[PDB]
């Protein structure tokens, strides 16, 4: 029975909500700009752009 | 003692109490078997010892786990949608997926 | 659609262009490629082309998903269904306007 | 506007310890930045409606103003509150106090207010946070007298800087007269309390 209060005061030492969001990984940071070709370039594809102009 | 070491300190406070019984069992065997007043004469400086230090220990795992206040519901969480690491690690595998 | 317009000259070889100015060729964070696929309107001019000394028959386009074929030349602006009805208006010149090029 | 509301104290000691029981379950954080002035009508004749809610409330929200920027007292946006009171017999219950959530859109914004003549009172500045629940929100409390008059710059006066958190779950109801919304989100908001419960105990107080 002391095992069992034991493993209950366990649960209530752990139960406390985690002090914030916790690490993983965020290892290697995504290019801004391939997902720019590809955004633009794959929608660009057969397109006729002319540049920018004024 | 923080996070886990409280509890941890039950873990290895764990196995402080089955052997209680082998001292136990030696108090009966003081004069069940060694005829001798004071093998129990010393284990009764043990036996109570062993158990209600480890007992202290608990309660006061416990009143000092009331000091700390961990809250016993458990919040129903909203259904959660992304956390920081989770979103930043989806755009890293978007630039896997280019 | 512009692949249909662009296709559509390619009949003819008439000078046209294409005119992207997306959202998405902007994002000086990730965050705002999440702002960058709005439906909002988006213009894309085009700029049909055989008359010479004359300014081309510039054109409104904001194809916005809901909630989209206006051109404008030197005498009013038009909203059109399709881009068909855009053709058509441009043969309307490849007649009338070539006759009142005349009458200049 | 039907506001219904509670209230319950959170010491700074176990604050955002709540916040971790919160904002992570909730949307938010949003820290607030508003500067009141409880402009009082001193008027005649007895009986004025003297009541707490019948001196003007204009409510500058700047959250996102600077703490030293000059153009705000006038430019910033502003509002302007009553109210009425929270019902009688409201025991324990939510208050519930319908709001005129007034708006503002000129270059004059006070003046007004001392157009019809009302004379200065006391001010104060909402400046805790809250969390979503859709058209309910949770504005738990932090409201620090200013430096000054008409001063936008800190350190403000709270009553104690080991200040309490005056933690506040509530709604907007549009109109009282339908059942509907009335238990709807006192239901709802009662499980907000079952939610807080879990860390702390609001109560109703009369207003």
């Amino acid at each position: 029975q002391l095992l069992d209060v034991s493993r209950q005061i366990k649960s209530y030492w752990l139960t406390n909500s985690l002090s914030t969001s916790f690490p993983t990984v965020d290892y290697s940071e995504p290019d801004l700009e391939k997902v720019k070709r590809t955004l633009t370039k794959l929608q660009n594809h057969l397109l006729e752009v002319s540049l920018i102009e004024p | 003692s923080s996070d886990t070491q409280q509890v941890q300190n039950i873990l290895e406070l764990e196995a402080k109490i089955p052997d209680i019984l082998s001292s136990a069992g030696k108090c009966i065997e003081a004069i069940q078997l060694n005829n001798s007043l004071e093998d129990f004469r010393k284990y009764s400086k043990e036996f109570l010892e062993t158990v209600e230090f480890i007992s202290t220990g608990l309660r006061r795992q416990a009143l000092e786990l009331e000091k700390a206040e961990v809250p016993v519901v458990s919040l129903q969480p909203k259904k959660r949608y992304a956390s920081t690491p989770l979103s930043n690690l989806i755009f890293d595998q978007s630039s896997k997926l280019i | 659609e512009s692949l249909e317009f662009q296709r559509w000259l390619k009949q003819r070889d008439i000078s046209f262009k294409f005119m992207p100015n997306y959202p998405w060729e902007k994002a000086k964070d990730f965050l705002e490629l999440e702002n960058s696929l709005s439906i909002n309107r988006l213009s894309i001019s085009w700029r049909i082309m055989v008359s010479n000394f004359e300014p081309a028959i510039f054109i409104q386009h904001t194809p916005t998903l809901h909630g989209v074929w206006r051109c404008k030349d030197q005498y009013s602006s038009n909203q059109f269904s399709s881009l068909k009805n855009v053709c058509q208006y441009i043969e309307h010149h490849i007649n009338s306007l070539s006759r009142r090029s005349k009458k200049t | 506007m039907q506001e219904l509301y509670l209230l319950g104290v959170v010491p700074s000691r176990r604050f955002e310890a709540v916040v971790n029981s919160l904002s992570k379950t909730l949307d938010g954080p949003k820290t607030i930045l508003e500067f009141w002035v409880v402009y009082r009508p001193k008027d005649v004749p007895p009986n004025l409606p003297r009541q707490p809610d019948s001196w003007l409330r204009l409510c500058s929200n700047i959250e996102s103003h600077d703490e030293t920027d000059t153009e705000w007292s006038k430019n910033t946006q502003w509002s302007m509150y009553l109210e009425g009171n929270s019902e009688p017999k409201r025991e324990d219950k939510c208050g519930i106090r319908p709001v005129n959530r007034a708006k503002l859109t000129n270059g004059s914004v006070t003046e007004f207010v001392e157009k019809m003549g009302y004379e200065f009172s006391h001010e104060y500045i909402i400046q805790g946070l809250e969390y979503f629940f859709f058209d309910t929100t949770v504005r738990i409390y932090q409201t620090l007298i200013p430096s000054q008059q008409r001063s936008i710059k800190p350190p403000f006066h709270p009553m104690n800087e080991e200040q309490p958190w005056i933690l506040h779950v509530y709604t907007h109801v549009a109109d009282a007269s339908n059942q509907v919304a009335m238990a709807k989100a006192e239901a709802n908001l009662t499980k907000v309390k079952t939610l807080l419960s879990a860390f702390c105990d609001l109560k109703n107080v009369r207003l």
